[PDB]
RNA sequence: AGGGCGAAGCCAGAGGAAACUCUGGUGGAGGUCCGUAGCGGUCCUGACGUGCAAAUCGGUCGUCCUGGGUAUAGGGG
RNA sequence: CGUUGCCCUCGGCCGAUCGAAAGGGAGUCGGGUUCAGAUCCCCGAAUCCGGGGCGGAGAUGGCGCCGCGAGGCGUCCAGUGCGGUAACGCGACCGAUCCCGGAGAAGCCGGCGGGAGCCCCGGGGAGAGUUUCUUUUCUUUUGAAGGGCAGGGCGCCCUGGAAUGGGUUCGCCCCGAGAGAGGGGCCCGUGCCUUGGAAAGCGUCGCGGUCCGGCGGCGUCCGGUGAGCUCUCGCUGGCCCUUGAAAAUCCGGGGGAGAGGGUGUAAAUCUCGCGCCGGGCCGUACCCAUAUCCGCAGCAGGUCUCCAAGGUGAACAGCCUCUGGCAUGUUGGAACAAUGUAGGUAAGGGAAGUCGGCAAGCCGGAUCCGUAACUUCGGGAUAAGGAUUGGCUCUAAGGGCUGAGCAGCCGACUUAGAACUGGUGCGGACCAGGGGAAUCCGACUGUUUAAUUAAAACA
RNA sequence: AUGUGCUUGGCUGAGGAGCCAAUGGG
C-alpha cells in the first residue's frame, strides 16, 4: 500500500561536486498534476507514497540544472549516482 | 516430452533399463525431476520441499541444475 | 541446383584456370610464355 | 489498391374503393466507369539520332497479365 | 520361410517406358557456433518410414466332496472386448481371395465471422535523448510434438410439438420430410495453460581480461481498442451455351473362406504402451540485377517470385520520416557568353499564330444545390451551372457492461449545427475530369503492321 | 538578394529557431 524509493547520492556528495542539500524534489514532485502529506521525503540518501522513473527524470533534470560526469542507475526501488 | 502425475509412476520410469539420467531443477515455486529415457523426457513436478527431498533419497543407485 | 555431370564439368573447367608453373620457362625447348585463360565474365562456358 | 454508378432479389412506409402506384432502405450485378500495380504505346511528328540503347528516354496518354512444361518447321508452320 | 511341376485356385484393357527442383507426394523444430556452411555442424527436444524383447489386450466365468472359507480338487459347459436410447465412445478389440466406397481431388468473384502477426491507445520497469516547459521523447519488455481447456463449425442425436406463424442474417435463409426451447454428440482447435522451459534467449548493472555458450544480481510486468493492413480458418451467396486434372499412394467398410484352445489358455492385435536396429545416392558457396544473368561492356534496355512499418490522405496515390541501405551512378575544379535541352514567370490584347489551338494553359478533391437535347429508357451525367471548404471554442446525436425508464464504469471514431477569429485566406504543398453545339466512320468491350501507319482496318 | 511576411504535409519531445518536399506553394 506504501511505495518507497531511496535514490542514493553518496558518490557525488563525498567528492564534493554537489551537496545533498539542494536536491531534496519537494518543489518539483507533481502529485495529480500540480499534494499534501500524500507523499513524503526523508532526506539523510533520500526516501514515500507513483512512478520511480519519474524520480529518475527529476534526478536527471536536477543534474542538468547543476551542470552535473554523473549517471543515474542500483537495486529495485533504488537509484544511484555514479561516475562514467 | 511426457509429464508424470504420480510419484510411483516416476519411480517406475526411473527404473527402466533405457533410462539414462535424472536431473533435478529447483524452481522458485516447485521442483522438477526429469528422467531421460529412450523416446521421451519425463517430468515430475513437486510443490513440497520435504516430499522432494524424500523422493530424492529413494532413487535407483545407478545431477542438479 | 546442379546435376553431377554439370558440376564435374565445372570442376574440370576450374582446375584449368591456373597460370603455368614458372619452372616450365626454364626447360630446354620451351616456347610457352603464359597460359587459354578464361574469365567468368569475359568468356562464357559452352552451356 | 482505393473509389463512382448502381441491375435482379428483399424489408418497411405512404397513397388508393379497387387494381395497383409511389417513397425510403437493403442488396451488390456488369466483356460498367475514374484510377494504382501490371499490360500497352496516342501525341509532342519532344529528347536522342558516330545514342544509355542496331529503337531507348521524358512528359502526355489506352486499358486495368504472366513463369515453366508441351505441340506445330520452311513453299512448311 | 530361402524347394521344384501339377492341379484342388485366383490373378481383365487404360500394356514397356519417359514426362514437373511452381502440380500430387509420410516425416524437424528451438538455441548456439564460422572469415566464408548450416532446418545440413554442435547442444537439446521430437518425428516418419522400413526391419524379434517386456507389459497390456484375447480375460477367470457359470453340477457339487469337504464348505455358511470367497478353499483347491472332481466333472460338464461358455468366453475372436465392452459402454451409450441415440449421435457415437473407450488402449487394443481375429480373419484371405473378392466387392463397394472414401481421401489424394479441384474454377473465378462477393459478403460476413473467428484466430494470429503487425499497427494503434493507457499504465509499470530497464537503458538512452532533451532540459523555459514536458510524471516527457525514443528503444526494449517461447519452437515441434504430447496432454488439457477456450472459441469456431456441424444437413449429427434425443425429448417434444408449432398459425395470433415463428426463428434469423450485413444479405439471405430455415421449418409437420419438423421450427422455437431444453439436453447431448462429433470435427477443427495455428488460440490460452502445461511438459518442453529457463537451465536456454534478450535487456540492464557488475566481477573474473589467457582461453571463455565465463561467473553473477535484477528484470523479462498489467490492461484496452478496431469497416485498420497481411496471413489463415470457416460460413453463406453470385457467374458460366466456361463447370474448373490424372496417377502414384493411403484408408474405411461389406462378405466370409479359414485359424485358435480346451478350461488355462491359444491363435490374433484399425494393430495399444514401451523397448531394439537402419535410412544409401546427387544438389547445397555466392549474385539474382542502374557492375555476378541476356543485350559484343561494370549498357538509362530486358528478365519469374516472397515479406514490407509511422504521418497525411479514400488509398500498395503523391510527399515527408523510422528499420535497413547508399554515395549521386565512367571524374573533378573555375566561370555563368551565345545556341541548346529541361523547368518558371510575364503588363495590355486573347488564336490576330498555324495546314491545324501543335503545346501549354484553364478545370480538377470533397460537401450542399442543380442538371438539357436526345435515347436502345439502361443512359447521357462529375452533363451544363452555382455555393462552400482554414484555425479555435462549443452544442447535439450516434455504443458495451452493472440494480415507451432511473443512477456508476468502460469505449472507438464520425456526422450535423453554431459562436469567435485572421491584411478573403483556407482541396494553401502533394494529389487532382476544361466545357458546349454538330458532321463523317466504326455499334460497343477486344485486336493489329516488335523497329515510321492503333485506324474508318481485323475480330 | 532564396529579402521579408503568410501557408500545406512531414521532421528535429514542445518552444523560441528551423529544415526537407530536384525553386513545396503563394
Amino acid at each position: 500500500q506504501v511505495l518507497k524509493f531511496t535514490l542514493d547520492c553518496t558518490h557525488p556528495v563525498e567528492d564534493g561536486i554537489m551537496d545533498a542539500a539542494n536536491f531534496e524534489l519537494q518543489e518539483r514532485i507533481k502529485v495529480n498534476g500540480k499534494g499534501g502529506g500524500v507523499v513524503t521525503i526523508e532526506r539523510s540518501k533520500i526516501t514515500t507514497s507513483f512512478s520511480k522513473r519519474y524520480l529518475k527524470y527529476l534526478t536527471k533534470k536536477y543534474l542538468k540544472k547543476n551542470n552535473l560526469w554523473l549517471r543515474v542507475v542500483n537495486s529495485k526501488e533504488s537509484y544511484e549516482l555514479r561516475y562514467f | 516430452p511426457r509429464k508424470i502425475e504420480e510419484i510411483k509412476d516416476f519411480l517406475l520410469t526411473a527404473r527402466r533399463k533405457d533410462a539414462k539420467s535424472v536431473k533435478i531443477k529447483k524452481n522458485k515455486d516447485n521442483v522438477k525431476f526429469k528422467v531421460r529415457c529412450s523416446r521421451y523426457l519425463y517430468t515430475l513436478v513437486i510443490t513440497d520441499k520435504e516430499k522432494a527431498e524424500k523422493l530424492k533419497q529413494s532413487l535407483p543407485p545407478g545431477k542438479e541444475l | 541446383h546442379k546435376t553431377f555431370r554439370i558440376k564435374r564439368f565445372l570442376a574440370k573447367k576450374q582446375k584449368q584456370n591456373r597460370p603455368i608453373p614458372q619452372w616450365i620457362r626454364m626447360k630446354t625447348g620451351n616456347k610457352i610464355r603464359y597460359n587459354k585463360r578464361r574469365h567468368w565474365r569475359r568468356t562464357k562456358l559452352g552451356l
